[PDB]
């Protein structure tokens, strides 16, 4: 599923990302845009045998288990397949665990490069929230 | 198959350091974030802090800085250190996964400067040997001991019904506990009733006939 | 920092009843509220995560709802194994914080306490101490007031109480109240009274004795 921008913002707000550990909703919508263009089914294969899954492109080496990635840690204790649903529940739960590390949202390279301290609010204003 | 278990000294003296170890089995100590939570005597819970994958730690502001959380990847354990403790740090300590899906059984850590002290055991009998009605309640007062626990029985266990043994409370650094036993007035004093109190820490066991 | 207020502090119900426990936050925490169960001091068990998310392996009778600052833990048809403590915890902001908890207890018919008072033993007196003990057993509900009186004056100093957990055998409660004095204080007075005020009667149950004697 490819979320509309505002549709995703409302969904992320419902899933409690707005102000989660000090991160306003704008940051998450922006991150999603640059990571997968709001596409829940996005997948990216890496050189180390790992794959990124979902709206927020979470790594299978560190965060989820896809049963075929060497050195898997599965920090989010979840099947990577769950990160490819039209239901963002799993992706949000895992994103929250990731952002709870000292690295914060710096975990997402695309976020640091195109979202990190900019007017991320620009991604949410205009919407019905 | 993840399981956690806390271990460490049960007694810490005021001003000294509290140290606990959490052994992780079933998975590595780097396959999740790890936390320490404590439950005070009043039942209130406090999230002390956690250590995440990057090694970064988050500590509760209330603990100032007295707290340190570390891990050992070779032994698959993580630890808790709490400096300059006071009586107020007495509580049940638990280690748990940041996900909250796995918790250790918890371990009590008492902060006190008290020395091991065997209890004084006193018989509790009705005023002037009285006896009103078909039933009589007798009791046993166990006072001034440290540390917990004590085991109390009546007639070496042969008198087990109608018994109420209460939780111990602190009285000037030492514990006090009482137990009551109720029997038919036709049972006592015709048959002897004795309070047996054992205090493992002091290698003592005393009997007190009522 | 974020304060979680739970209510009611205690709830007494009969197995089969359905209940709803409240947890309110001092600041909006969206859906970052979790619910825990704990039967004693025994390890807490995560029942619901992120306000309403089910956890595989947890009985279906448990469910959660709410968002922002108002949350509810619902148990439809409470089972005998469900009695104990319930706590909410927020993970929206550090430091993580827990609510004060709600105690789920078993409801049963009211029962007056059986009160007994005991004077200091000759052994304790020989050692220079003097504890006066009062047992209040098998009563329900748990709320009760104990008042000590020496020579007609209410006494609070030196009184220590202890309450047992709800009785596994009959669901009643029991309590011990102990007044500790020095031998010299004890022998300076005559009448010692343990007064218990309980829902079962408008008049307090009064037990007492006079030192010289009987």
């Amino acid at each position: 599923k490819v979320f509309g921008r505002c549709e995703l913002a409302a969904a992320m707000k419902r899933h409690g990302l707005d102000n989660y550990r000090g991160y306003s909703l704008g940051n998450w919508v922006c991150a999603a845009k640059f990571e997968s263009n709001f596409n829940t089914q996005a997948t990216n294969r890496n050189t180390d045998g790992s794959t990124d899954y979902g709206i927020l492109q979470i790594n299978s080496r560190w965060w989820c288990n896809d049963g075929r990635t060497p050195g898997s840690r599965n920090l989010c204790n979840i099947p990577c397949s769950a990160l490819l649903s039209s239901d963002i529940t799993a992706s949000v739960n895992c994103a929250k665990a990731i952002v709870s590390d000292g690295n914060g949202m710096n975990a997402w390279v695309a976020w640091r490069n195109r979202c990190k301290g900019t007017d991320v609010q620009a991604w949410i204003r205009g919407c019905r929230l | 198959e993840v399981q956690l278990q806390e271990s460490g000294p049960s007694l810490v003296k005021p001003s000294q350091t509290l140290s606990l170890t959490c052994s992780v089995t079933g998975d590595s100590v780097t396959s999740d974030y790890w936390s320490w939570i404590r439950k005070f005597p009043g039942n209130k819970l406090e999230y002390m802090g956690y250590i995440s994958y990057s090694g970064s730690t988050y500590y509760h502001p209330s603990l100032k800085s007295r707290i340190s959380i570390t891990r050992d990847t070779s032994k698959n354990q993580y630890y808790l250190q709490l400096n300059s403790v006071t009586t107020e740090d007495t509580a049940t300590y638990y280690c748990a996964s940041w996900g909250g899906d796995v918790w250790g059984a918890g371990t009590t850590v008492t902060v006190s400067s008290a020395k091991t002290t065997a209890p004084s055991v006193y018989p509790l009998a009705p005023v002037c040997g009285d006896t009103t009605g078909s039933s009589v309640t007798l009791g046993c007062l166990v006072k001034g001991y440290f540390p917990e626990p004590v085991t109390l029985t009546w007639n070496s266990g042969s008198l087990s019904s109608g018994v109420h043994t209460f939780p111990a409370v602190l009285q000037s650094d030492l514990y006090t506990l009482s137990s009551s036993v109720t029997v038919t007035s036709s049972t006592w004093p015709s048959q002897s009733i004795t309070c047996n109190v054992a205090h493992p820490a002091s290698s003592t066991k005393v009997d007190k006939k009522i | 920092d974020i304060v979680l207020t739970q209510s009611p502090a205690t709830l007494s119900v009969t197995p089969g009843d359905s209940v709803s426990l409240s947890c309110r936050a001092s600041q909006s925490i969206s859906n970052n509220l979790h619910w825990y169960q704990q039967k004693s001091h025994e390890s807490p068990r995560l029942l619901i995560k992120y306000a309403s998310q089910s956890i595989s392996g947890i009985p279906s009778r448990f469910s959660g709802s709410g968002s922002g600052t108002d949350f509810t833990l619902s148990i439809n048809s409470v089972e005998t194994e469900d009695f104990g403590m319930y706590f909410c915890q927020q993970s929206n902001s550090w430091p993580y914080t827990f609510g004060g908890g709600t105690k789920l207890e078993i409801k049963r018919a009211d029962a007056a306490p059986t009160v007994s008072i005991f004077p200091p033993s000759s052994e304790q007196l020989t050692s220079g101490g003097a504890s006066v003990v009062c047992f209040l057993n098998n009563f329900y509900p748990k709320d009760i007031n104990v008042k000590w009186k020496i020579d007609g004056s209410e006494r609070q100093n030196g009184v220590l109480n202890s309450w047992t957990d709800q009785d596994s055998k009959d669901s009643t409660y029991s309590m011990s109240s102990t007044l500790t004095l020095t031998k010299d204080e004890y022998e300076r007075h005559n009448s010692y009274t343990c007064e218990a005020t309980h829902k079962t009667s408008t008049s307090p149950i009064v037990k007492s004795f006079n030192r010289n004697e009987c």
